[PDB]
């Protein structure tokens, strides 16, 4: 009945070492760590935050920096 | 070398298995050296795959000869440098009377100058202290 | 039904480049085990700053065994320093590598780790296809045996912790049996991904400490140390050298414990060490 | 720690059991036997895949992704006592499994076996080298 | 004697995608395909092209692209 976490093509280095790009995948179902978000309903729909962009971002530059965000 | 391995960082042993002073097991925090040697060994990945396997050491001492008496014997050996070369003759006669070392190096030796294209001799004993090391022509 | 011996070793081990020095560490008390950027960086997402690294993991002969040297430099530097050491324990034991060419010879490794061949499959249109034949496991005995000409068996076994003393056993087995004269029993393992330890202290089996406190009452975790080595195993009738005898040897495995599968299961490591001595 | 599993291993699990039950055993009559497991595994694509994001990628999928887990796993959950090993021989590997196991089982070691033949393709850049190799087929 | 290409801990990813980024190592001495460039000689230094980079550029964009040059 339940299907599971097959990795996906995409998993895989597919260009080489490169400190200056990210990508994040947000899931919002009640499981996920990332469930919070799903309390930024405006107007009904749950739209990402707009200090949301911000947050990966920073998130995003400690990476290249080999820093953490603290 | 007939002494085991001193274990490290042995400072307070485990308060959650006697044996660490109970007379039974004596974990090895000095030099001791060994008297009558017949050993075992571990190996447990973590996956839960484990094995052991017992050892007995072989004990035997070099016999008293009547050749290396007064009969110089002849060193030779190979590598691939003039270095792996003087390093190995420098072996030979630090130990110039050990003989079944002498004659491991010796079946060494032969090796094709296609891939060891470096040798050298050494005569041990005898009031020749004569050694050359040169480099080696290929082909055949 | 024939006696087997352990007629050969050597291998390059933290801060030791040949097995003297690996001994002038062991009785001088030297704790091999170090603080480097050696590996990758000073302490890295909250790893510890201690592991047993291997002096130099660059070097090799690259004519001597034959391989052109594009081809060199995508070969994983186990496999690379596996090729040396394992020359450098057929001959610690007296005996002419050559005078076992075309033997029923085998080769037997244990390996856990191959990184080096991620690191070569990365870039895709960067990449040459002769990497594999550099850095696929089975390449890690295979390749070998190709140089040795040793036509007995050629195997890589993966255990974990244990493999290369598994393989050590596997091996003894083959020639106390007939099928072999002689064996390369060889144990590979080499830090390169620091992904790899995150995950080992994310299951908390790793010492930030950095240590591994053998017996003592302070035991958090271990600390990862890379290592290549190799014994050359035979039948008496045929070593020059003698180190020691193998008497047994048997391998078991903890079955289903309750308490998860890291679990050490001490009531089944028993079992393992009875069914090889007293009675048997 | 499902989520984390190589579904290699994942359908090992499964297929083992469909195959213990295949010849009229039930699995558990063997629960705590002298019984191995070799498993032939070449490919372990799923580990690295669960690798790379190292704030995102948790440390128990080493326990459903190293190699040896192929087998280890495999013995965890049937109670499986015997020896458990993965071998890698490249195209070979299960079928010298199928014989590592059946010269256990003829010399006494145990009494049944379960042996295993493993090969997912996940990662693209496996094919393209063997491709630069020209051992594929564009054909296909 | 000689040392060899030991995959360095930094080669290894933090993940990533990258067909968008681009690393170009030139090599201006006499036997290096890239020798031309030594007759781009500026007030007696020698300059990489302005144009140069350009070229590059539009190189690392077909990249991306999946596409070549032409």
């Amino acid at each position: 009945s339940q299907a599971w976490d097959v990795p996906s093509a995409a998993d895989f280095p597919s260009g080489s070492s490169c400190s200056s790009v990210a990508v994040y995948k947000f899931d919002v179902s009640p499981e996920s760590p990332d469930h919070y978000l799903v309390d930024h309903c405006i107007d009904g729909r749950v739209l990402f935050p707009g200090t949301g962009y911000l947050w990966l971002t920073w998130k995003t530059l400690a990476r290249a920096l080999s820093q953490n965000l603290e | 070398h007939g002494v085991w391995a001193p274990n490290l960082h042995y400072h307070t042993p485990n308060p959650e298995i006697p044996a660490l002073q109970d007379g039974r097991l004596q974990v090895v925090d000095r030099p001791l050296p060994i008297r009558g040697g017949n050993v075992g060994i571990n190996s447990f990945g973590f996956g839960g795959s484990n094995v052991h396997v017992i050892l007995q050491p072989n004990s035997r001492p070099a016999p008293p000869p009547a050749q290396h008496a007064a009969l110089p014997r002849l060193l030779q050996a190979s590598g691939r440098t003039l270095e792996a070369v003087q390093t190995l003759l420098e072996q030979g006669l630090r130990h110039s009377r050990d003989l079944a070392f002498v004659g491991m190096l010796n079946e060494i030796a032969a090796v094709s100058p296609v891939a060891m294209p470096f040798r050298g001799y050494a005569v041990l004993g005898g009031e020749a202290g004569s050694q050359e090391v040169q480099q080696v022509p290929g082909s055949k | 039904m024939e006696e087997v011996v352990i007629a050969g070793m050597s291998g390059k081990l933290p801060e030791s480049e040949n097995l003297e020095e690996f001994w002038a560490n062991l009785i001088g008390g030297v704790d091999m085990v170090t603080a480097d950027d050696r590996r990758w960086k000073a302490g890295l997402y909250g790893l510890p700053r201690r592991m047993g690294k291997l002096k130099d993991l660059s070097r090799f002969d690259a004519s001597f065994f034959g391989v052109h040297s594009k081809q060199a430099n995508t070969m994983d530097p186990q496999l690379r320093m596996l090729l040396e050491v394992t020359y450098e324990a057929i001959v610690d034991g007296g005996i002419n590598p050559a005078s076992l060419r075309g033997t029923s010879t085998g080769v037997w490794v244990g390996v856990s780790s191959s990184d080096a061949s991620e690191a070569l499959s990365r870039d895709p249109e960067t990449l040459v296809g002769y990497s594999m034949i550099g850095c696929q496991r089975a390449m890690m005995a295979n390749r070998l045996s190709f140089f040795f000409d040793f036509k007995g068996p050629s195997i890589t076994i993966d255990t974990a912790c244990s493999s290369s003393l598994l393989a050590l056993q596997s091996a003894y087995q083959a020639i106390r049996g007939g099928e072999c004269s002689a064996a390369v029993v060889g144990g590979l393992n080499v830090l390169l991904k620091p992904n790899s330890s995150l995950q080992f202290m994310k299951l908390g089996m790793l010492s930030q400490d950095g240590t591994c406190r053998s017996f003592d009452a302070e035991g958090t975790g271990y600390c990862r140390a890379e290592a290549v080595v190799a014994v050359l195993l035979t039948k008496k009738s045929l070593a020059r050298r003698v180190y020691a005898t193998i008497l047994n040897a048997g391998t078991n495995t903890d079955g289903s414990k309750e308490q998860g599968v890291t679990f050490p299961s001490g009531d089944v490591q028993e079992q393992l060490i009875r069914s090889l001595y007293a009675p048997a």
